[PDB]
């Protein structure tokens, strides 16, 4: 009684549908391995969350600049721009901080509920009871979302499909920067100016 | 607890000083091999501990560094004029022979110690102050091994930095990192 | 299971055994000297491992130079590094004969020790080496010593995976032996590196083969 | 050179020698000739995939004899014609 991504299409046996967003869409038969499904769901969560973060960080500056509130440079040349700190130094700081963060995440994934305790101050005790959703004061301050059964399903579906939308949108933005030398919203303006003569087939 | 949540090895349960269940490659399966590795790690670390002040202090006062010592620091001639006021003492025939003979003698006398427990810790007839009994033994060993591991990694950093920058020292590197924190670090050589 | 007759002594227990022995060199009827059936598999494995090293190391510098990892002063072909001074020469920190003496010393230690372990299986772990005699007692088969140094990661813990690894080793070794022979012959005929030969056969396959290079 | 007369003579000689080898028109490893040139059968401990008994030894021998005859014919024709 669960809608499928394709009407009248039989869902894969392993794709039960209990997990949020499971619409029986696995054409490549990739997730049939017993040990791969958890890795797939965690990877999709991380991918969608970082993709939507990057989607905000890309779309908001260009939109604000074209409105007029801000006067920030574009994303596809920001790396080659004047900064107080050297680019390599910043990158090393980034990789170190992310090494700590993901190391914690990887330890959580491999060993369930093993790194919920803060070493320096053992009086924190993260509250998350599911892998990939640690919650806690640092990551879930207000406490929204956590409720009864079938309440988490709809909001997690919202999260995963919003992340999918943002991820495909950011792929589109990168493809734009590869094909046109201007921001995607300016391409929206161009598509609005002459819609029947401005599309993908026009200047492929 | 080098990584929380990871099972400890069966032989590495956390009884000896400095144990944190860290042996991913599995070289300590044999208890005697584990003892030999303990002795070797402690020796490497203790030598690094002894050497580190002797290479930071001269630069702190402004004497020399790795390239200066290895190329010309009165070492190949001049009859040891390096130490503030020139003192003759010895030269190439002496500072090239007595050191090697003394180190060979001490290594041979250490090799002639039967007890592995004394091999990992000399203990007896050595201590002038006799502070081994005064303080807790386990705490003293833990502090010694932790400072020794810090000294070992610090000395590896000294060697790598000296190789990366000829004719330089750790203290000037520290000054450069203090004065220009975001333009002189690992990045200048990771991304040249 | 392939190649020629099943010689009735190549039953199949050896890794890589396919009953290929047209000359009957491994017949155990008269089997003295270096034609002993316990010496030929070991010798095959040894020229094979050395050939794997040689093929990888003779093709690596030129590829790295083409990509750009190493300075182009060191991207010379394998025969222009000092093996054959009349063809080409490179200046290292020592003249090649001092290098040869040092190499012979180190390889003499290693190889005479390995030989003594082959001839006296339990030895090399009894007398006092400089502390390393504990890890240098080869377990069982001379060609597969193992231990905390020669197998320091722990592959082939079970028997079947070890059999697969042995078979893989034998095939890559035989392939590398043939590759090294090809390196030699192609160096003689073409006068350029094997990677350049590969690029030449790829650019114009019909006009850049052995039939064209008959004139040097 | 591929269509040249020398190439044709060499390929024809080698092919004819191999044909006379595989089919019982010439001596081979598994088919001995007697004093009367009769081609009796001989059993050799050589295993081959060819169902007619043609082995790699026969392939090498027939190819060698074919190259020899072809070279002789080519040189003779060049010298005369
Ligand atoms: C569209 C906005 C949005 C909404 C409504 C939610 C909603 C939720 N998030 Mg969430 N999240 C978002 C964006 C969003 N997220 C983004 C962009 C990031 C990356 C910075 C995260 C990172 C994040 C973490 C790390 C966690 C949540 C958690 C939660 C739940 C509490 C709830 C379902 C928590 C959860 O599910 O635990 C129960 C939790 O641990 N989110
Ligand atoms: C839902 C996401 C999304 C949205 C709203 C847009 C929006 C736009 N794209 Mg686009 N794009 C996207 C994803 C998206 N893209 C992705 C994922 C790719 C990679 C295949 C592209 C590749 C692409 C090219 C190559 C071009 C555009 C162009 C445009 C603009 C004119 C409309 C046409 O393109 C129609 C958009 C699609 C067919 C989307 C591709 C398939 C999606 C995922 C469905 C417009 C601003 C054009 C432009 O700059 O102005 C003329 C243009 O030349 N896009
Ligand atoms: C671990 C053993 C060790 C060794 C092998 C050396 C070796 C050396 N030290 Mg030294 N040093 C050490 C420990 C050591 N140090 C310690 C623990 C200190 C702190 C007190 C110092 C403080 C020190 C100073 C202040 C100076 C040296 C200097 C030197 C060099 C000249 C020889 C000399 O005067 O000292 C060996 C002779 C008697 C101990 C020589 C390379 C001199 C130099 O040129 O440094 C570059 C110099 O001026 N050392
Ligand atoms: C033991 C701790 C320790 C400490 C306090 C330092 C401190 C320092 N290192 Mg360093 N380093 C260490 C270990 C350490 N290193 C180790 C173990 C290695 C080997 C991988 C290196 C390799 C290294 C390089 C290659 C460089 C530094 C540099 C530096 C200086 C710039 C700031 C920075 O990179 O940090 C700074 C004084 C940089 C420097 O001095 O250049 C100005 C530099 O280029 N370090
Ligand atoms: C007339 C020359 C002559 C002949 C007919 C032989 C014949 C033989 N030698 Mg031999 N040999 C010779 C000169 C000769 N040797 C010389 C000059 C040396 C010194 C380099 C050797 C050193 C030598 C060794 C070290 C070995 C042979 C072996 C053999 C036997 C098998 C070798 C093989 O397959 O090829 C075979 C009886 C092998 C053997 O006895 O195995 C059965 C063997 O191990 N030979
Ligand atoms: C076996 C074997 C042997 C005998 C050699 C021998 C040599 N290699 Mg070498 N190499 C090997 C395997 C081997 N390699 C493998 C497996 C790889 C990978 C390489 C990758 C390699 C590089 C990248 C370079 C050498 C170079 C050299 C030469 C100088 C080595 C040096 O300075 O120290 C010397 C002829 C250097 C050279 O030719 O100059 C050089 O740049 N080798
Ligand atoms: C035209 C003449 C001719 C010649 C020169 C050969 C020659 C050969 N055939 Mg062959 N063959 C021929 C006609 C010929 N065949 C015909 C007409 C048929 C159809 C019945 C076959 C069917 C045949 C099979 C099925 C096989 C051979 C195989 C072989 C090879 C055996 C090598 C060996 O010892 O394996 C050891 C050898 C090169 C064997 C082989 O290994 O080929 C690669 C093999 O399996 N042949
Ligand atoms: C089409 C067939 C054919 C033809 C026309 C020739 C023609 C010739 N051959 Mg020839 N030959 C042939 C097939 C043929 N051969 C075959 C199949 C073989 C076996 C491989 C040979 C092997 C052969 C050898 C080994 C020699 C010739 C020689 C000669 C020359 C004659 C010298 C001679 O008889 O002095 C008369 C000699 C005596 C009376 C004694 C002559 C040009 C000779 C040559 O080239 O001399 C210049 C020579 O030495 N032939
Ligand atoms: C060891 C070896 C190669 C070693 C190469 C090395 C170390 C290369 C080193 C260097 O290049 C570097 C890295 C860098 C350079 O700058 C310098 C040098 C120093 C040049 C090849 C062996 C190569 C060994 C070969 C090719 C052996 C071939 C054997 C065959 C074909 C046997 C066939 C049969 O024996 C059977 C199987 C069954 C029998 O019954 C019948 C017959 C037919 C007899
Ligand atoms: C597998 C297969 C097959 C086959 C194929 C083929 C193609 C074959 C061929 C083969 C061949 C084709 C072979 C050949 C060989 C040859 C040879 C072996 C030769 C040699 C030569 C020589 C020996 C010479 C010498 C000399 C002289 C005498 C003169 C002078 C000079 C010199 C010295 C050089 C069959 C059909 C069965 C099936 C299918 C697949
Ligand atoms: C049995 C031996 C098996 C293994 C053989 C290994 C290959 C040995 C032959 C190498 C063939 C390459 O040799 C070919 O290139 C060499 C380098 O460009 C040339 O060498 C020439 O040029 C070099 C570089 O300018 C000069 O240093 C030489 O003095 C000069 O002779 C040879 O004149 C040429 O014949």
């Amino acid at each position: 009684d669960r809608p499928l991504w394709l009407p009248g299409s039989e869902a894969p046996k392993w794709l039960d549908g209990s997990l949020p967003g499971d619409y029986g869409f696995d054409p490549l038969d990739l997730a049939a391995e017993p040990g791969r499904l958890n890795w797939m769901v965690q990877a999709e969560l991380v991918h969608c969350r970082w993709a939507m973060l990057g989607a905000a960080g890309i779309f908001i500056p260009e939109l604000l600049t074209k409105i007029g509130i801000l006067n920030t440079p574009s994303w596809y040349k920001a790396g080659d721009a004047t900064y107080f700190a050297d680019q390599g130094t910043l990158f090393i700081v980034e990789l170190l901080l992310m090494a700590w963060a993901e190391s914690r995440r990887w330890a959580d994934i491999a060993r369930p509920g093993s790194v919920n305790t803060d070493p320096i101050f053992p009086n924190n005790k993260l509250t998350g009871t599911d892998v990939g959703y640690p919650g806690g004061l640092w990551f879930d301050p207000l406490g929204w979302g956590s409720g009864s059964e079938d309440k988490l399903k709809e909001i997690r579906t919202k999260e995963v499909k919003n992340g999918r939308l943002a991820m495909l949108a950011v792929l589109g933005a990168f493809v734009q920067a590869n094909v046109t030398h201007v921001g995607p919203i300016d391409n929206l303006f161009a598509h609005l100016a002459d819609p029947y003569h401005t599309t993908i087939l026009q200047s492929l | 607890e080098w990584l929380p949540g990871n099972p400890r090895p069966s032989y590495l349960d956390g009884s000896a000083p400095g144990d944190f269940g860290f042996d991913p490659l599995g070289l300590g399966e044999v208890p005697e091999n584990l003892e030999r590795f303990k002795e070797s790690e402690l020796i490497h670390a203790r030598w690094a501990m002894l050497a580190i002040p002797g290479v930071l202090i001269p630069e702190a006062l402004g004497y020399g560094n790795w390239v200066s010592a290895q190329k010309w620091a009165a070492t190949p001639g001049g009859q040891a004029t390096y130490l503030g006021n020139p003192v003759p003492w010895g030269n190439l025939p002496i500072i090239l022979a007595v050191e090697f003979i003394a180190i060979a003698f001490v290594e041979s006398q250490r090799n002639g110690e039967s007890d592995p427990e004394k091999r990992k810790y000399p203990g007896g007839p050595f201590d002038p102050l006799g502070f081994s009994k005064g303080a807790n033994l386990e705490e003293l060993k833990l502090k010694e091994i932790k400072n020794g591991r810090l000294a070992l990694v610090a000395f590896l950093g000294f060697v790598v930095q000296a190789v990366a920058y000829p004719g330089t020292g750790p203290l000037e590197n520290l000054k450069t990192h203090l004065a220009d924190p975001w333009h002189n670090t690992i990045a200048h050589v990771l991304i040249p | 299971f392939a190649s020629k007759q099943s010689l009735s002594y190549l039953d199949g227990t050896l890794p890589g055994d396919y009953g290929f022995d047209p000359l009957g060199l491994m017949d155990p009827e008269g089997a003295g000297g270096f034609i002993d059936p316990q010496w030929l598999p070991y010798a095959e494995i040894i020229n094979g491992r050395f050939a794997m090293l040689g093929a990888a190391g003779a093709i690596a510098p030129e590829v790295l130079g083409r990509i750009g990892l190493i300075p182009q002063e060191t991207a010379i072909p394998w025969f222009q590094s000092g093996v054959i001074p009349p063809v080409g020469n490179y200046s290292y920190w020592a003249d090649p004969y001092t290098l040869f003496v040092l190499e012979m010393a180190l390889m003499g230690f290693a190889e005479h020790r390995r030989a003594q372990d082959y001839y006296k299986p339990g030895s090399m772990g009894k007398q006092y080496f400089l502390g390393l005699e504990k890890f240098l007692g080869g377990s069982g088969n001379p060609a597969y010593p193992g231990g905390p140094i020669f197998n320091f990661l722990g592959f082939g813990k079970n028997e079947k995976e070890l059999q697969e690894l042995k078979v893989k080793e034998v095939k890559n070794g035989r392939l590398a032996m043939m590759a090294v022979l090809g390196y030699f012959t192609q160096a003689i005929f073409t006068g350029v590196g094997p990677f350049q030969n590969l690029l030449d056969h790829l650019a114009d396959p019909v006009h850049n083969n052995v039939l064209t290079n008959l004139k040097i | 050179y591929i269509g040249s007369s020398t190439n044709l003579i060499m390929v024809a000689s080698t092919t004819l020698m191999l044909f006379a080898g595989r089919f019982g028109l010439a001596p081979s490893a598994n088919r001995k000739s007697t004093a009367g040139l009769k081609l009796v059968d001989r059993d050799s401990g050589l295993q081959t995939g060819d169902p007619a008994g043609f082995t790699a030894t026969d392939t090498l021998a027939c190819g060698a004899l074919g190259h020899v005859i072809g070279v002789g014919i080519v040189l003779g024709l060049k010298a005369t014609a």
